[PDB]
């Protein structure tokens, strides 16, 4: 775990998510799948304790299985009309088979299984870079293969994963299991608006990725993986209170505060056809993947668990930490409502 | 005697190295005498393919016209393609109800003799 | 399918060589590990490697010299680096 | 997204394993090489949805010279009526090595 | 120094960067390049009659072409 | 339609049934996997060499060289959870619970 | 679909060259030296349109030279043409390196009594014209033309309508 | 002994792929892989396939179940067949024999496909006059036009070195 | 009259080996000082088809109720392989002209590795396992070097096909261009025949394949480095030249069986790795890098 080394694995990261991005071969696709996979298995077990060797055993079967599908996907494209090129693909079992793995890739509702389970025994740095690139770079793979989709996979399992992650959820006292399945909420809303306007899935990417950091940033400004660790924060600090009260009210999705832009948009250019049913349905499983937020905030900031003494002695010491960029994500996550026709940046 | 060892050493590497290259530069004189031979003699064979391959066609259009007579639809030489153009036959069209021997002989032969 | 013919006639022999010879009598190291998946990612870079004197002619012979170069200048990359960072020993 | 960079730079890292009719290293063609050529230039600046409606019949041909799937099943019915005719006992046929 | 220390390890060093620098400086690069050139795997086709250009030499024996010599003249 | 095609889709459904049900050992599955990796190497050769489409020849040994580094990465981890414990079980992870 | 046409057996019959692989491989620079002036014509049409079918004609009278070719050399000078390519007969794959004493017997003889130049290494190469009498071909690829263009979107651009035309946020 | 001979390899490459996705003892799987490379590498280089499938088979048959079985080995051995393996191995049998009954005695087979039944002589290639052994010059490239792929096929492997290390104790 | 050919191969590898023992034999006794043994038969012939009718006879002891298939298997692997590859080993003409046979050669170097293993596997959870599996390790280890040796010599030929390897040796041998490369390739033999200095049944038969194993990497030594030219409508000359290189290769390869000791095994990886993978290396980019330096890549036909 040297720095140079760690310094080697995050750039390999880099140049997988750069050449899944940058290619229009599809060998490359895969080598940036599998190369952000070999790459992303060591910054799990930073560590060494046995929850980060299961959770990497656990990670590296269920994507190792979608790389493969994905491999048979293509290999049923050059079947049919035989070239290797990031279009429009010319078979349904091919995009059948394409689209569930990239589902297992990223996750939806019968697929889940491996997401709370991975992020719950390994650190925080390694859940942030997890979440944020391994759902980054398959969107840009979906956004180049949309026009050959077959509308029921998309949107079953965007429902499914929508409602499943919402139910699975409030049950949870952990940090990092709630922050999965807010992670596979918002997956199912990126992914229903897919073949309909994909700038919003694009722009909800963005908006979720950098409500993630602000998130996970207010996690690693103090060590807490439950939610009385909360409480301990809300007594030895008072701006991490007010500053989890609103990023969890936008996690939320709440009108005034930022979280509103990627849902309300979503159900513009939804309803802009004739969905109706389903926007109303999306909407009201986001009124309910709301209440672990707001159980998470009554615990952190707004009432007062009691708190054990040697707060008393670690008064004494600052927080003495470096945020990676926490008070401009912060207040470029919540402040940015009346900056909706920033949606045209995209095209 | 190791200076020397060394020394005697790099010279018959040297020395095999030079042998080498003149032979090599001599081979490919040989080589290119060879794409001489392949490629002057190309056009006859081409001519003789191209009547093989189309004495074959004839016939098996013709076997074909006694032997699906008893068929609603079926035109006797239907291409199976929408434009015009002389395609390039799959061995299908040439090498069929021929039974075995033949067909192994020019199919496979060329993968399972040398 | 020749060389079939050959190896089913000396699997035949040998085959029925055995059966006269057995029907008539008349913890972990990972030490050890390591070594197994160096020989499995350096053979795999051999197999890039190996198709190179089919490649030996082309119009572009200094892409050639210096895309194999740099195949090597990896491979003792990797190797110089397992040395240095002392991984290869007992 | 889809960043070209690919396209901003000018070097051709992925335009040659990509499709056929492109320069083979000897300058050999492919099997289905002019169907190709002619669907790609029927299809070349057409937004992929009327390219759909109007370069069909080529993208037919190209498949059709592909997997050749029309032209086995015609072979396969032609072996199939001559079993059932030889079965029937017309013409135990001498088109192989004679007429 | 390091000869004395891992003497075979330095001789490979040696060896390896005379072989990463000496393919520059040479005498026969370029005609490593046209020995490699000019060996016709495919047939050189025939084109359409004239341009008028003084090239293109309606013979094989006629020398208006560009032909390779130095195979013999070594 | 090219009938080995058809019974070489047949083994790859095979083997990735045989990777999905597996009972109580984690070699069996990465070995299933490496079947797998073959079916989709021979399936993808087949077809290159039937379409003559020389220049992206590639993607066989490609394929294999990656997915065997994948099959390295997967003893290495194997070897780790065999080491944090006695056996190799897909029982004994029941903790890490969701 | 259209039917397809083919030639019959009216047309396809020209006398073979009867003769085995080895004296046609042994054969061949003088095969390339007397002859194959008007083999040109045929590869030309061959490559030019691709359809067999089409240069058969051309195919016959390059068939005919070659049958000529080797009259000739039967005519004339030598006998032991025959003893060269039994020479080059048995050597395994035909290396032209083994038997050359009898190439130069035969180089020898050919320049006496026929002359016959034989072409240096490499000219057998070198890219040909040649003149024809058939023209130039339209779509050798037998397809239909071209569906439509794009109509490009050209100009200079103005200030945008009133802003975005979102909800609110105007301008 | 007749012409479905690459038929006959697919036939008992799925017979090996049965073989040891029953789930039995990992060596016994090893050795059921071992069979179906053996044939796998058969079927193609009955396709030819001269170059490419032997290449593999020393990479796949000849660098990975060494250390697969090795692995196997030296971890665990669990000394005891059991009744669900049979019954899944006389599955898949079952299921291989129905689709081969199919196909012979049919015209096709859909899973959602049409697969012609008969053994696949044709389609193949109509003798082309190679003199350069394609597939060869195929993997002849990587060196000439592979400028971006070779650099991250060993980059890949480079980081696949210093993974292992890390995760067995770096350094 | 193909399997005439295939019982012509086959039956003298068997004889060759029997008589390979006595020579090793019996050379050992005239290099230290046992003048002898040669009383049971005229000069010790009948004592080695003895001793191969002995171990054919011998009373089992019998432990071998364990494990039918894999212990019907790996004798049957290690002597198929090694009674199958003198196939496409070109004395003088070979028995099957592949397009590619040491890439081939190497494949069934590696299929014996495997036979190791079953036979280790086999040998029922054993010290005897672990030393099993360290011959494994040091069986494996090699054939690293081996191939990349190989693809350096073989890159002077510019093809794999063996036929144009005895073209480029007819002026002068291989053995003067890459005499450190053969030293090491050599040293590499050594280490894959599995004997000194580099270190249940049937145990004649692993013995069978031990020395089948021998001899070809002999006459391939022989193909590969040194030889005499082929003469076409004379094959029997190269014939006699190509026997007297092998059996004087193969008697040096028993001169140093005789006189050296045995290697620890840190000292054997540690000399592997770290002393042979980067003079490989630096051997094979410099073999790489010469033929852009004298205008001399070899014709790939
Ligand atoms: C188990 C199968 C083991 C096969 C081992 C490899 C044998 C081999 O390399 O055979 C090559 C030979 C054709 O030689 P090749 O190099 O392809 O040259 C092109 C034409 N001579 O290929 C052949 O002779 C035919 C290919 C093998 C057919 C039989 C497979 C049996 C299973």
């Amino acid at each position: 775990m040297n720095p140079i080394i760690l310094i080697i694995i995050l750039m390999t990261v880099m140049l997988g998510t750069i050449i899944v991005m940058i290619s229009t071969h599809w060998l490359l696709i895969w080598i940036g799948f599998e190369m952000n996979m070999l790459a992303i298995i060591p910054i799990m077990m930073k560590k060494h304790n046995p929850r980060a060797t299961e959770a990497s055993t656990k990670y590296f079967l269920t994507q190792s299985t979608a790389s493969m599908l994905l491999m048979m996907a293509i290999i049923i494209n050059l079947m049919f009309s035989g070239q290797w090129t990031v279009m429009k693909l010319f078979n349904p079992m091919a995009s059948m088979l394409m689209t569930m793995a990239l589902a297992m890739k990223l996750g939806m509702a019968p697929f889940h299984f491996w997401v709370p389970e991975v992020t719950q025994g390994i650190p925080l740095s390694s859940g942030l870079i997890l979440l944020t690139w391994q759902k980054l770079a398959p969107m840009s793979v979906l956004y180049q293969i949309l026009p050959s989709i077959n509308l029921d996979l998309i949107l079953t399992l965007s429902i499914l994963s929508i409602t499943i992650g919402g139910w699975g959820g409030l049950n949870q006292t952990q940090l990092r299991k709630i922050m999965a399945y807010s992670s596979i909420a918002h997956m199912g809303w990126m992914t229903a608006v897919l073949l309909y306007n994909p700038t919003m899935t694009l722009l909800n990417l963005i908006i979720y990725i950098i409500m993630t950091s602000t998130m996970f940033t207010l996690f690693m400004a103090n060590s807490t993986t439950t939610t009385l660790s909360l409480s301990h924060t809300w007594n030895k600090a008072p701006i991490m209170t007010i500053l989890v009260l609103i990023t969890l009210l936008s996690m939320g999705g709440l009108p005034p505060l930022s979280g509103f832009m990627p849902k309300w948009m979503i159900i513009q250019e939804m309803t802009k056809n004739d969905s109706i049913i389903l926007p109303t349905l999306m909407a009201i499983t986001a009124l309910l993947n709301l209440y672990f937020y707001m159980r998470l905030t009554y615990s952190t900031a707004l009432t007062m668990f009691p708190s054990t003494n040697n707060m008393k002695m670690k008064w004494q010491f600052p927080t003495t930490k470096r945020m990676t960029l926490l008070p401009t994500m912060t207040v470029l996550s919540t402040m940015l409502l009346p900056l909706t026709p920033i949606l045209s940046i995209l095209e | 005697s190791g200076y020397s060892m060394f020394a005697v050493g790099i010279g018959a590497l040297l020395f095999g190295y030079w042998s080498m290259m003149r032979w090599n530069r001599e081979r490919r004189r040989l080589q290119i005498e060879d794409f001489e031979a392949r490629i002057a003699l190309m056009p006859l064979l081409q001519a003789e393919k191209d009547r093989r391959v189309l004495q074959m066609l004839r016939e098996n259009l013709e076997e074909e016209a006694t032997i699906m007579k008893d068929v609603p639809g079926w035109k006797v030489g239907e291409s199976v393609f929408h434009t015009t153009r002389w395609v390039t036959p799959m061995m299908g069209e040439l090498y069929g109800l021929r039974t075995g021997e033949e067909i192994l002989s020019s199919t496979y032969g060329f993968i399972w003799y040398t | 399918m020749n060389l079939m013919i050959t190896l089913l006639t000396n699997f035949t022999l040998a085959t029925l060589l055995v059966t006269i010879a057995f029907w008539l009598p008349q913890p972990f190291s990972m030490k050890f590990f390591l070594v197994a998946i160096t020989f499995l990612l350096f053979d795999l870079e051999i197999a890039l490697l190996l198709p190179l004197p089919w490649a030996s002619q082309t119009t572009n012979l200094n892409t050639m010299l210096t895309m194999a170069l740099l195949l090597i200048f990896l491979l003792a990359v990797s190797l110089a680096y397992e040395w240095t960072q002392k991984g290869l020993e007992w | 997204p889809f960043f070209d960079v690919q396209k901003k730079l000018g070097v051709d890292l992925d335009h040659w394993m990509t499709i056929q009719s492109a320069e083979q290293p000897h300058r050999i063609p492919a099997r289905c090489h002019a169907f190709e050529k002619e669907w790609i230039e029927c299809a070349h600046g057409i937004g992929s949805i009327r390219a759909e409606k109007e370069c069909k019949i080529e993208f037919e041909d190209f498949r059709e010279c592909l997997l050749r799937q029309k032209t086995m099943k015609r072979l396969n019915a032609i072996k199939r009526q001559r079993d059932k005719l030889i079965k029937e006992g017309k013409y135990t046929p001498p088109p192989h090595h004679s007429g | 120094n390091v000869w004395a220390k891992e003497p075979v390890l330095v001789a490979s060093f040696a060896i390896a960067g005379l072989a990463v620098i000496l393919p520059t400086l040479s005498p026969y690069t370029k005609y490593s390049l046209m020995i490699n050139r000019a060996t016709p795997y495919n047939y050189p086709v025939p084109l359409r009659d004239d341009g008028n250009m003084p090239d293109v030499p309606s013979h094989p024996q006629d020398p208006q072409g560009p032909s390779l010599e130095w195979l013999k003249r070594l | 339609m090219s009938l080995v095609y058809m019974n070489i889709m047949m083994a790859f459904t095979v083997s990735l049934t045989g990777l999905l049900m597996y009972r109580s050992h984690l070699m069996s599955s990465l070995l299933c996997l490496e079947g797998m990796m073959l079916s989709l190497f021979i399936l993808a050769t087949l077809m290159i060499l039937n379409s003559h489409f020389t220049l992206a020849s590639m993607m066989p040994i490609i394929l294999l060289v990656f997915a065997a580094c994948e099959a390295a990465l997967g003893l290495s981890l194997l070897v780790m959870v065999s080491n944090t414990y006695g056996t190799d079980y897909v029982q004994n992870l029941n903790l890490l619970q969701c | 679909p259209g039917i397809v046409e083919l030639p019959s057996l009216e047309d396809l019959k020209v006398q073979e060259v009867k003769v085995s692989s080895s004296v046609l491989k042994a054969a061949a620079h003088h095969y390339g030296a007397q002859c194959d002036k008007p083999n040109k014509e045929f590869m030309l049409c061959r490559w030019e349109e691709k359809d067999p079918r089409r240069c058969l004609e051309e195919g016959k009278l390059v068939n005919q030279c070659a049958l000529e070719f080797f009259r000739q050399i039967k005519r004339h000078c030598a006998e032991p043409f025959t003893e060269y390519w039994t020479c080059i007969d048995y050597s395994g794959l035909q290396l032209f390196r083994r038997c050359r004493k009898e190439q130069a017997q035969f180089d020898k003889c050919v320049l006496d009594k026929l002359g016959w130049v034989r072409p240096d290494l490499g000219e057998l190469s070198k890219v040909t014209k040649v003149k024809t009498d058939r023209p130039l071909p339209e779509n050798p690829y037998h397809s239909r033309a071209r569906p439509e263009p794009n109509p490009e979107v050209e100009g200079d651009l103005k200030p945008a309508r009133h802003g975005s035309r979102l909800f609110f946020w105007t301008m | 002994m007749m012409t479905y001979i690459v038929f006959i390899l697919s036939i008992i490459f799925v017979m090996g792929f049965v073989g040891f996705s029953s789930k039995p003892s990992p060596i016994y799987g090893g050795l059921g892989l071992i069979v179906s490379g053996g044939v796998g590498c058969g079927i193609v280089l009955n396709f030819g396939g001269s170059f490419l499938g032997l290449m593999v088979f020393l990479i796949y048959l000849g660098g990975m179940m060494v250390v697969f079985g090795y692995t196997t080995a030296m971890a665990t051995e669990q000394y005891p067949s059991n009744k669900v393996v049979l019954g899944t191995f006389i599955t898949g049998l079952l299921m291989e024999f129905l689709m081969v009954y199919y196909v012979l005695k049919d015209k096709e087979v859909e899973i959602v496909f049409k697969f012609n039944g008969m053994g696949d002589w044709v389609i193949y290639d109509t003798g082309d006059s190679g003199f350069f052994s394609e597939e060869a010059m195929g993997i002849a490239a990587l060196y000439s036009y592979g400028t971006w792929l070779v650099i991250v096929t060993g980059w890949s492997l480079l980081i696949g070195v210093v993974v292992i290390m890390e995760i067995t104790r770096g350094n | 009259m193909f399997m005439i050919n295939v019982l012509t191969l086959i039956i003298p590898i068997l004889l060759a080996v029997a008589f390979l023992t006595l020579v090793e034999r019996k050379v050992l006794g005239y290099m230290q000082f046992r003048k002898g043994p040669n009383v049971v038969g005229p000069y010790g012939l009948l004592q080695p088809i003895a001793d191969a009718i002995k171990l054919f006879i011998k009373e089992p002891l019998r432990p071998a109720t364990s494990s039918i298939s894999m212990f019907i298997l790996a004798p049957i692997l290690a002597l198929t392989l090694a009674l199958t590859m003198w196939i496409p080993l070109p004395m003088p003409y070979p028995l099957i002209n592949m397009n590619l046979g040491v890439l081939f050669m190497l494949a069934m170097s590696s299929l014996a590795v495997y036979s190791i293993l079953w036979s280790g596997w086999a040998s029922n959870s054993k010290y005897a396992l672990i030393g099993a599996l360290r011959a494994v390790a040091q069986t494996i280890s090699y054939e690293v070097t081996l191939a990349i040796i190989l693809l350096s010599v073989l890159l002077m030929n510019g093809s794999f096909t063996l036929s144009t390897l005895i073209i480029t040796q007819e002026q002068v041998w291989l053995i003067f261009p890459a005499w450190p490369l053969a030293m090491m390739w050599f040293i590499s033999t050594l280490a894959e025949t599995n004997r000194a200095p580099f270190d249940a049944g049937p145990f004649a038969l692993f013995f069978m394949a031990e020395y089948a194993n021998i001899i070809m990497m002999n006459i391939f030594t022989t193909t590969l480095f040194l030889g005499a030219f082929h003469n076409p409508y004379m094959p029997e000359l190269y014939t006699i030249n190509f026997t007297i290189k092998s059996l004087l290769l193969s008697i040096t390869f028993l001169w140093i069986r005789a006189s050296y000791p045995r290697f620890r095994y840190d000292q054997l990886m540690h000399l592997l790795w770290k002393n042979f993978l980067p003079l490989t290396l630096a051997l094979c980019m410099w073999h790489v890098s010469l033929p852009i330096l004298l205008s001399s890549i070899p014709p790939q036909t």
